[PDB]
């Protein structure tokens, strides 16, 4: 009776949220951007092919210098690359080879990885001896590590398959904040540009906007049909895109609290593993399971281009801070740079 | 003579057909490998090296057909040393590549865990480099010893052996019979036989009929490759043995017709190797179906 | 161009170490151990987060990964095991009530896009418990699988010496329930190797070695393009 | 928002019949294989039946074969389970579970404790 | 092969 | 049970925290995203391709 009452109250509250979202949905983003010109045909070419990983790559993260990048692959290796010259700067052997995520610190002094070991491993790239060692092991998640992102050299938000996210102090090794509310495996997280908020997409077909310091879920975004494998903020921080297994990308707005746009096509039936915006946010680049990447016009929902350069599943995709390039890392053990 | 000119144009048409089929097939195999298949396996590197060796071997067929038509060598001693050096060096690289694909499939089936490191593409390039460098030990003495000599009013492109020339010529023919027919057919036959004996245990497909069908397809492919090598390379080698050991007429039109038929069979091996190794390649069939659909 | 040459030398040394580690990795056979809690998957070869068991047969080194420390939702972390040589699926063959669950799990393994190229070594564990359940007669498979009432023992079945024919019909029926799923899809890319096993069995490492040998033979045949 | 709402459950005599319906919203119903799972008192989530995207491939667990009929109407986005000849061991909370990814034949995790593409379920009680 | 003797 | 009631209460409280937010119109948010896109289109190397001298991956 109590549970039934709470479930009817919850249904009324979802109906109220849906009616508020419908009330604020006076027009759509397709109609408002109907009169602007198309971006044309975006034809990126492979400029650098980062070779050296010998198993499937699961994740990649550009450094803030827009030159160095870290890649995680399930040969047990974090490789840090000078993408300008294809020179490998670091090869970090991992204790657990089943790595699913990696992160480059904004300072460039640290990298993180993690996966089926349920541990966020922080490696110091600036040791006095000059060798990359384990600076910290962040145990405490009871599920696989699916995404991690540094805020600085001391705090990192991780997302996990235990349906939670966590803000960690690296110096103490402790979860300062636990972000709960997802009912499926949290596959990806994206930090806001001010690093005050972060969105997390999970396997409950939902994304959640969380306050990093206040610790609760401020907003919940639904509209996707299947597991959200990918999430990325719009560069102003007022919107974000999600990639899911329902073969669609969706642009949600924070202040409108609803989906603004769906990026899909009838010939696309495979899920999205990675999403990233360009520097202006006009291009939404998404990596797919049909071994290709699609550049979408983020304002007009038109497929602007196809990065068809991978013989296996595109698992990760990242855009440089200066917007110069896109790195797509795939299950064919290669990362490719495109512009 | 009308019969002699009819035999000459028949031999010329046979050389032209074998050369056209070999060049078209090997260029198509190399073009499909370079543009579509991109040389990502060891087998792709061996098929590319085999197609290159076979295209280079069949490139000497217009020179040999013009040599038979004009009954002389009109090309000069530089082209003599080059045609007659490409012929030997590419016979050895083609036959050694055939032998090496037999060894590669034997390692793939009969030593499968050790094939996970031996059949890397990098070791395939290293092995192919070793094959093309090993054959250079034949191809250089052949470049040196090749001369043009006046004989019966015509120029003949031949091999000037050191004295005694009959002895070193018989030794060279014996060594070509051993290391380009006998040792390769023993290695190919033993490797493919051990591979087929291992594959009688391997559970290729679920169900009795599907598995026996796939095993019969692999056995048929093995038997057609081995039989094609035998009926294409044994006739020229037995003819060279008969020419060296038996006092045949050497000017009979039937004898020279059987000789040029044996040579056209020896080049028809190179012409058929795109069919036996790339048309029957299941990876290439999958790529062809992906291109069509 | 001195620090650039130093970076190139460092990258080439890193390439050398990566090549050596990749050859060492290419010599280890990666296996994914899957099974329910009652399956007895930990006692198969008898040798936090994901656990790794390293065993050796005929100098071939096998790393069998038992994924503990995760939730019951597996659709995302099992995609990590795209490139394993085999999935070792252990089933408690005596637990009839969960047999269909194992079958569904096998089906979800067999038909998953990122798992449809991976062969499965099926260990139908607890054959002694299955034998004593069949000989006891209290629990009937027809109460959980009605088609067992219409099932006959195959002619290709090889029963153990001193095995009751009802026990043989039961174990080969469970094997055929899994083989129906394995033969319904994915013909050619991956195969299911069933093995009847107890908990005292000591030859499961040899069975894994022979099945992995067959799997590697068929992958090398596909790489050669003979198959 | 992916929503699965189940109805039709309730008290039913042994040997009786019941028709369970589920209304799907928030997803293209025809793109997913659908499931009926159930959870008896004191037991875990047990899979009962699946029906494919078109409605052609239909399978049941063995305890309900010949008694349960799964069906779908993709036009009204509704999943049906016709539960004839009901036994007291069919007393459970029944849940409509969508398979997690569209256009797939594998159906992972629909019997997981906290699976997301599953409704709140309806109680079917088979007692005299 | 064979054409040059 | 008890854990289900606690989970549904936490869900209800989160839904209340989410229903009491200030939502702007979708037209305003779409216009803001469009204005951010055309305010930074020039400095977007993937939208307007730079010359190869300015491209480090040339
Ligand atoms: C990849 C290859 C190029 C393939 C090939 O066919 C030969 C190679 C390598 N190594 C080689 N070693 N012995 N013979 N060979 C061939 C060879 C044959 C001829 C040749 O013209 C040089 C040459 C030699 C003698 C007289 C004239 C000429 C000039 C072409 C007129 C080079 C390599």
């Amino acid at each position: 009776s109590e549970l039934d009452q709470l479930r009817q109250e919850a249904e009324q509250l979802k109906n109220q949220i849906r009616d508020a979202r419908k009330a604020c949905a006076d027009a759509t983003l397709s109609q408002i951007t109907n009169n602007i010109d198309p971006v044309g045909r975006i034809q990126m070419r492979t400029r650098r092919t980062l070779r050296g990983h010998l198993a499937k790559i699961y994740a990649m993260h550009w450094g803030t210098d827009s030159r160095l990048l870290v890649s995680a692959s399930q040969d047990g290796k974090l490789i840090i690359w000078d993408s300008y010259t294809t020179n490998k700067v670091h090869a970090i052997p991992l204790r657990s080879s089943w790595v699913m995520t990696c992160a480059y610190a904004p300072s460039g002094n640290y990298v993180a990885c993690g996966g089926l070991d349920n541990i966020c491993s922080i490696y110091n790239l600036k040791t006095r001896e000059g060798n990359v060692r384990v600076s910290r092991e962040l145990a405490g998640h009871t599920g696989y590590l699916s995404c991690c992102r540094f805020l600085d050299d001391n705090q990192i938000v991780t997302s996990s398959g235990d349906t939670t996210c966590a803000l960690w102090d690296i110096e103490t090794g402790q979860q300062t904040t636990t972000f709960t509310g997802h009912t499926g495996d949290v596959m990806s997280l994206s930090l806001a540009p001010d690093t005050r908020l972060f969105v997390s997409g999970a396997c409950d077909a939902s994304a959640k906007l969380w306050d990093v310091r206040e610790g609760m879920c401020r907003q919940t975004f639904t509209g996707h049909e299947s597991d959200i494998n990918a999430i990325c903020f719009f560069p102003n921080g007022n919107a974000f895109a999600t990639g899911s297994d329902d073969a669609t990308c969706r642009l949600f707005d924070l202040r409108a609290d609803q989906e603004l746009m769906t990026y899909s096509h009838d010939n696309i039936i495979c899920g999205i593993t990675s999403v990233s915006f360009s520097k202006s946010g006009r291009l939404l680049l998404a990596g797919y399971d049909d071994f290709n990447c699609n550049v979408w016009d983020a304002l007009k929902a038109d497929r602007a281009g196809v990065l068809a350069g991978h013989d296996n599943r595109v698992s990760c995709l990242g855009v440089t801070d200066d917007g110069m390039a896109v790195a797509t890392g795939s299950w064919d053990s290669f990362l490719k740079i495109w512009n | 003579s009308a019969s002699s000119l009819a035999l000459a144009i028949a031999i010329t048409a046979l050389y032209s057909a074998v050369c056209a089929v070999g060049l078209l097939g090997n260029v198509l195999v190399m073009f499909g490998i370079v543009r579509y298949t991109k040389m990502k396996t060891a087998t792709n590197i061996y098929i590319f090296n085999l197609a290159l060796a076979d295209a280079l071997a069949t490139s000497t067929l217009p020179f040999q057909s013009a040599k038979y038509l004009m009954e002389t060598w009109p090309f000069g001693e530089l082209l003599c040393k080059a045609v007659l050096s490409i012929d030997y060096y590419n016979m050895f690289t083609s036959i050694f590549t055939l032998t090496m694909m037999s060894v590669d499939r034997y390692i793939a089936v009969c030593h499968p865990v050790k094939a996970l490191d031996f059949r890397t593409p990098a070791k395939a390039k290293l092995i192919n480099i070793c094959i093309w460098v090993l054959a250079s030990g034949v191809g250089v003495p052949i470049m040196v010893m090749a001369v043009t000599r006046p004989r019966d009013g015509a120029v003949v492109c031949m091999l000037q052996f050191p004295s005694p020339s009959w002895y070193w010529d018989t030794v060279t023919k014996i060594c070509v019979f051993l290391f380009a027919f006998v040792v390769p057919i023993l290695i190919i036959t033993v490797c493919y036989g051990l591979m087929l004996l291992r594959l009688r245990s391997v559970r290729l497909l679920s169900g009795s009929k599907e598995k026996d069908r796939s095993l019969r397809r692999i056995t048929r492919m093995v038997l057609v490759v081995v039989g094609a090598f035998v009926v294409c390379w044994a006739p020229i080698h037995i003819f060279v043995i008969v020419w060296t050991l038996v006092d045949i007429d050497r000017r009979d039109p039937l004898v020279v017709a059987a000789l040029h038929l044996c040579i056209a069979l020896g080049y028809a091996n190179s012409s058929l190797n795109p069919v036996l190794y790339a048309f029957l390649d299941e990876n290439f069939k999958r790529c062809f179906r992906q291109l069509c659909r | 161009s001195a620090e650039d040459k130093a970076a190139v030398e460092r990258s080439k040394m890193i390439d050398r170490n990566l090549r050596e580690d990749g050859e060492k990795a290419a010599r280890e056979v990666k296996l994914l151990l899957l099974g329910a809690d009652n399956s007895g998957k930990s006692t198969i070869v008898k040798q936090s987060g994901i656990f790794e068991t390293k065993f050796q047969v005929d100098k071939v080194n096998f790393h069998m990964f038992d994924v503990g420390g995760q939730r019951d939702e597996r659709r995302k972390w099992i995609q990590c095991f795209n490139d394993v040589t085999a999935i070792i699926f252990v089933v408690d063959s005596s637990d009839y009530n969960r047999l269909q669950e194992a079958l569904n799990l096998f089906k979800s393994i067999w038909n998953n896009r990122w798992l449809r190229t991976i062969s499965v070594i099926l260990f139908l564990n607890k054959q002694d418990l299955l034998a004593e359940k069949v000989l006891a007669g209290k629990s009937k498979i027809e109460d959980y699988f009605p088609e067992f009432a219409r099932y006959t023992t195959p002619e290709d079945a090889t029963p153990e010496p001193g095995e009751d024919p009802r026990v043989t019909r039961a174990k080969y029926f469970i094997r055929d329930e899994f083989l129906r799923i394995s033969t319904a899809s994915g013909d050619g890319r991956h195969y299911c190797y069933p093995h009847f096993t107890c908990a005292v069995d000591t030859e499961n490492a040899r069975r894994i070695f022979n099945d992995v040998t067959d799997i590697i033979i068929k992958m090398n045949l596909r790489d050669c393009g003979l198959f | 928002q992916v929503q699965l709402q189940e109805s039709g459950g309730g008290l039913v005599q042994p040997g009786g019949s019941l028709r369970l319906s589920c209304a799907a919203s928030g997803f293209t119903f025809s793109n997913y294989k659908m499931n009926w799972v159930r959870q008896a008192p004191g037991k875990g989530l047990e899979w009962v039946s699946d029906i494919s995207q078109s409605g052609a491939s239909i399978s049941y667990t063995g305890s309900v074969k010949g008694r349960f009929t799964i069906s779908r109407d993709n036009a009204k986005n509704t999943l049906y389970l016709q539960m004839n000849s009901l036994k007291p061991e069919d007393t459970a909370v029944y849940y409509c579970a969508r398979c997690p990814a569209p256009f797939t034949r594998d159906c992972f995790d629909v019997t997981s404790t906290t699976y997301a593409y599953r409704g709140q379920g309806t109680q079917v009680t088979v007692s005299s | 092969y064979x054409g040059f003797x | 049970n008890t854990a289900s009631i606690a989970q549904a209460r936490k869900l209800v409280e989160q839904l209340k925290m989410e229903a009491n937010i200030d939502r702007i119109k979708v037209s305003k948010a779409a216009a803001d995203l469009m204005a951010y896109c055309e305010a930074h289109a020039k400095e977007d190397p993937l939208l307007t391709p730079v010359p190869a001298s300015e491209n480090p991956f040339r």
